[PDB]
């Protein structure tokens, strides 16, 4: 009975398969015709409303329809990830665990550092009767026996791989067993490992493409309920293109170094409001008029964060936009603190910027 | 030391290969303390000489700092320095280098939380999708598609995966109150 | 500059010997030559470790090659270190 | 043609001084810079467009309040209530500007978002105009070299 | 390109002899041999 079913199983798995990387570009192209389409929102005022600009008056169940496709599309390239990337991780997975347990006695000798998710949860897989279900070398527990039961344990090592003791020597000497009805019951509950497969779900779900994949099925998910949520598709650009890839390369390849530098600058820039508030509070004045007056330095966090959000973004520093100095008792000082500003966090970090991402393209 | 300096001066001698299976357990404990050179020596040709290494000096040598003293020698020389020079500035950092060492030598005087959650979570998530997939339903399935019914089969592949789907968003739901729980 | 510095670095290091200078491809001929020459033969760890056990050890108890290599290191004089040649170019046509 | 046309509008022999670049080696030496990695500077563009359109997206749906660019409180002129007209007002006015959109919109002080707002700006600033301007930088500097 | 054509004439000047351009991998048979025979042999210095 179960073989016409398993064969058209097979069949629609491998389709999937075949077809994820098309269906990956189908979802992108999609979603590029949803937010072309969502160029055409405004806002209706009670509760505001948004409204498509139906010029043709199709845009709406377009819209729909288009939301509808991209989450099946996002669905259906779930399944074919599952159906091809997942056995690639299995597979690496087996031969990474039993290359560990056959040349080093992970567990065996030293155990996991208990600090490692993969070997503590790799640790479930080595008592199941399929442990090397991907990995071609079927002859793993075998070695692993050889090579620790003379010292370890035969019993010992048997129970940490999940291998009977004397079921051959029982068997040889005499079977006496019946085999049992395929069409019957359980017949398919007795022949899963749940073991194995609860391994398989923990490491397909620490796996990071099909976390982004899942990520992305959700926020197609969401589109629905809010039409925007479809603008966060659009990073997929960023994974989708080779091209795209080795111009973002230049970005991420000083990650740490650019990191580093935005923390320097705010250090720097916290420095000069430290400056800023023990000296120049005066000077901080941000209102046109004189009856009421907006300082913006006489708290030491209000001075951080007009430093921060207003001077570095400016032309020439903080100076550009704080009282002009002339004619006060503190105008070298205050002529020398503008002049500093520009020449560290304006012209020097932002040089150092520019230098990290032309140094990573070279 | 004795095998070791025979073996290097006799490379094609079996009748010391066999002496050298029978010393391999020796030889192998020693090993971290044998230290091998090559000077030009006095009868202008080049000898091998051995030498005892301390575990005291090991461990100082491989401490951390001194690999950075190192590296920064090793940037130095290749960098701002000549071949005239080379060997005069080794001895000298050599030097330094082993007066830090017997000065640390001399003062030398004698996660996993979120890892758990992380686990646990998997297996509640995980256990409860089993448990879910494997029951007695299946005589219900069975008697809704008797028949061929290819859509019923499309239609439970499908739930499969969407089930797989739920399951691993309720495992991240479940790390993050985690996360939550354990930074607050 | 800083970039190109550090490469050259790696490189001056990757294909020559910091002691005697002979470039790695002489020492490849035999497989994992260069890396055995340079971790067995003429580390500068273990130099260092032969000048520290020098300068530990008395006087007196020095051997023939200690008592030379000591008497030299005394005077400063560096003839005693490897300069473009090996124990594998000395007895080249007797290894093999 | 263009000569032709010159007759007809004597503008159009404006268009033969574009074969100063066919025709001095130095000068397309020099125009090899940007024709060597035009691909790149043409994609660094399109993702400029995205990032600033996720950027609109954002404004459209949660900053729509300080997208006011009118004088007068009689006649408010709102350039984020439609998508598009938002979208152009980032591209066109944002992506010139010295210090990103917040140059141009209303000031966050004293508002509930004015933290989110605060953190817009700055975000805006650091990835429009510093890193993806240096990006073409760079991708010329390359060239060069 | 300025930094690059300095490096390049430190690295021609340290490689090869500036008179008979024999490259220093010969001369360094000899400890010392390229600094020997660059500045007792073919010596720019003394050529002049
Ligand atoms: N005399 C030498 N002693 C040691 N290594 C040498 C020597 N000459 C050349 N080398 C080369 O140096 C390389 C590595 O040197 P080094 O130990 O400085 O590097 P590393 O990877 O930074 O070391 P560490 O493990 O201490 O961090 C070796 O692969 C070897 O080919
Ligand atoms: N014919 C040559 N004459 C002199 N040096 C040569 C010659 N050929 C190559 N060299 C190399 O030139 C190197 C140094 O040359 P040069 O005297 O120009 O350098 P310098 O350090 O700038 O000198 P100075 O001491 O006059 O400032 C030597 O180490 C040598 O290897
Ligand atoms: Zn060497
Ligand atoms: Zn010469």
């Amino acid at each position: 009975f179960w073989k016409k079913i398993i064969a058209y199983q097979q069949k629609l798995l491998n389709y999937f398969a075949r077809n994820f990387y098309n269906m990956r570009m189908l979802a992108l192209f999609v979603a590029f015709a949803i937010n072309f389409i969502l160029l055409f929102y405004k806002v209706s005022t009670i509760a505001v409303h948004y409204v498509l600009e139906e010029s043709s008056g199709y845009m709406e169940p377009t819209l729909r329809i288009l939301a509808i496709l991209h989450t099946v599309i996002s669905f259906f390239c779930i399944i074919g990830y599952y159906c091809l990337k997942v056995p690639l991780v299995i597979f690496k997975r087996e031969k990474e665990v039993a290359r560990k347990l056959e040349f080093d006695g992970l567990y065996i000798t030293e155990q996991p550092s208990e600090d490692d998710i993969k070997g503590q949860w790799d640790r479930l897989v080595i008592n199941t009767q399929s442990f090397p279900n991907n990995y071609w070398d079927k002859f793993v527990k075998r070695k692993v026996m050889d090579k620790y039961g003379e010292f370890y344990g035969r019993d010992r090592i048997s129970e940490l791989l999940g291998m009977d003791k004397a079921a051959l020597d029982f068997s040889d000497a005499r079977e006496k067993k019946k085999p049992k009805k395929d069409s019957s019951l359980s017949a398919v509950l007795n022949s899963i490992d749940v073991k194995y497969q609860m391994w398989k779900l923990g490491v397909v779900f620490t796996d990071n493409s099909f976390l982004y994949l899942a990520w992305y099925m959700t926020m197609s998910v969401l589109g629905h309920y809010n039409n925007f949520f479809f603008a966060a598709h659009l990073l997929d650009i960023a994974m989708g293109f080779k091209t795209l890839r080795t111009i973002l390369s230049s970005v991420t390849h000083n990650g740490k170094q650019l990191v580093l530098t935005v923390g320097l600058l705010a250090v720097v820039v916290y420095l000069y409001t430290v400056v800023a508030f023990n000296f120049f509070r005066k000077f901080y004045n941000k209102s046109e008029d004189g009856d009421t007056p907006d300082m913006k330095c006489d708290d030491m966090l209000t001075c951080y964060m007009f430093h921060m959000y207003v001077g570095v973004r400016a032309g020439g520093g903080i100076g550009d936009e704080i009282e002009d100095p002339a004619g006060d008792e503190y105008e070298i000082y205050r002529i020398i603190f503008d002049i500093t500003f520009f020449f560290f966090v304006i012209v020097i970090l932002l040089a150092i910027i520019q230098g990290l991402i032309i140094d990573a393209f070279g | 030391v004795l095998l070791t300096n025979l073996s290097e001066h006799m490379p094609n001698d079996t009748r010391l290969q066999t002496f050298l299976e029978l010393a391999e357990s020796v030889l192998n404990y020693f090993q971290p303390f044998l230290g091998r050179i090559e000077i030009m020596g006095s009868a202008k040709r080049i000898e091998r000489v051995y030498f005892e290494i301390s575990e005291s000096s090991r461990t100082q040598w491989e401490k951390p700092q001194v690999k950075e003293s190192k590296r920064q020698f090793i940037f130095d020389v290749v960098n701002e320095g000549g071949e005239k020079e080379k060997m005069e500035l080794f001895v000298n950092f050599c030097e330094d280098t082993i007066f830090e060492m017997q000065l640390a030598a001399q003062i030398s005087e004698s996660s996993i939380l979120t890892v758990r959650s992380a686990l646990f979570a998997l297996r509640y998530n995980i256990l409860t999708l089993m448990r879910m997939l494997s029951l007695k339903s299946l005589k219900k399935q069975m008697k809704k598609v008797k028949k061929m019914t290819v859509k019923d089969m499309v239609t439970a592949f499908f739930s499969s995966y969407w089930s797989i789907f739920m399951t691993l968003l309720h495992f991240v739901a479940s790390v993050f109150r985690g996360f939550f729980r354990i930074i607050c | 500059e800083l970039r190109d510095q550090q490469e050259q670095v790696k490189e001056d290091m990757e294909t020559k010997c910091f002691i005697c200078g002979i470039g790695n491809d002489y020492f490849d001929t035999v497989p994992h030559g260069f890396e055995t020459h340079t971790l067995q033969e003429h580390n500068l760890a273990n130099y260092l470790f032969f000048l520290m056990y020098l300068i530990n050890k008395d006087e007196t108890e020095h051997t023939g090659q200690e008592s030379y290599v000591w008497k030299m290191y005394q005077e400063r004089c560096w003839e005693f270190f490897p300069a473009g040649d090996c124990f594998r170019k000395q007895y080249e046509d007797q290894l093999n």
